């Protein structure tokens, strides 16, 4: 009866995953993570799905404002540590699945991509940014650590002043927000596409298919 | 003739009991089969749905 937290749809041979928690800026809870993790395993087995597209239904307001840590805090105050460990096992397992996924995943970072949102894009070779992109890792102000494999990605993908992870440490320790073109130039975003062009891009992604006897992997 | 009348009555009564037992079995099997059909599988995640609407 209630609107599902994550909506799954078919786009020709592309499968679109849309985060559907607009009031929470698409915050990721255990339910969302579990649903996406299970549905991605099915798409990996399927021979009719060529690529996946992870987007939000709230763009350009936000793509993912971060994992739902406020709920994890209440668990700690209530000693519901089993619930908290379930939230992180689901989220981190989904970030590991995306990183090692054999089919192309294309994340549309059209909006605030902070925290868990970074985990949804940092692990994909096709992480598209827009003028509305706002990448940040504001965990140092909440007392947490740089999670979602950001300590394995940022030290390996940043482009400038990252010979010894200097820039990676600057973003993770200061929580600086990077916006649009700057995210693309730093290596946080693989591509820079105008938000107006995302609809057209989505359609083209659904229409392309591996040629002859080549699999999508 | 006495054996014929008593065997026929026994057969008729035994046939009613067998039908009742058989029907109940079939009914139980149908419920089980239907329950398996309604069981959610992992493949169901790949079937698009609009439950709310």
């Amino acid at each position: 009866t209630d609107a599902p937290p994550v909506l799954f749809t078919v786009q020709d041979t592309a499968r679109v995953i849309t985060l559907n928690r607009p009031k929470k800026l698409n915050a990721l809870n255990a339910e969302m993570s579990e649903s996406m993790f299970k549905t991605l395993n099915e798409y990996a087995k399927s021979d009719t799905t060529n690529l996946v597209i992870l987007k939000s239904s709230n763009r350009p307001r936000s793509f993912c404002a971060g994992g739902d840590v406020a709920t994890v805090a209440i668990f700690n105050f209530n000693k519901e540590f089993a619930k908290s460990i379930k939230f992180f096992t689901d989220e981190y397992s989904l970030n590991f699945q995306i990183a090692t996924y054999l089919k192309p995943i294309v994340t549309f970072m059209d909006g605030i991509t902070m925290g868990g949102g970074v985990g949804l894009s940092i692990h994909t070779p096709f992480r598209i940014a827009t003028e509305n992109t706002k990448w940040a890792m504001p965990e140092m102000d909440i007392g947490f650590f740089p999670d979602v494999g950001s300590t394995f990605a940022l030290p390996r993908i940043v482009t400038l002043a990252n010979s010894n992870s200097q820039m990676a440490l600057y973003l993770c320790l200061t929580g600086e927000v990077v916006t649009g073109a700057d995210a693309y130039m730093l290596g946080l975003a693989s591509h820079y596409v105008s938000s107006e062009n995302l609809d057209a891009l989505q359609k083209r992604l659904g229409e392309i298919s591996p040629p002859f006897n080549n699999d999508p992997q | 003739l006495i054996e014929a009348f008593r065997k026929e009555e026994a057969r008729l009564l035994h046939k009613h009991e067998y039908l009742q037992k058989r029907t109940k079995e079939l009914e139980k099997a149908k419920e089980l089969e239907l329950e398996k059909l309604n069981k959610e599988k992992s493949s169901d995640l790949t079937i698009m749905t609009l439950d709310k609407m």
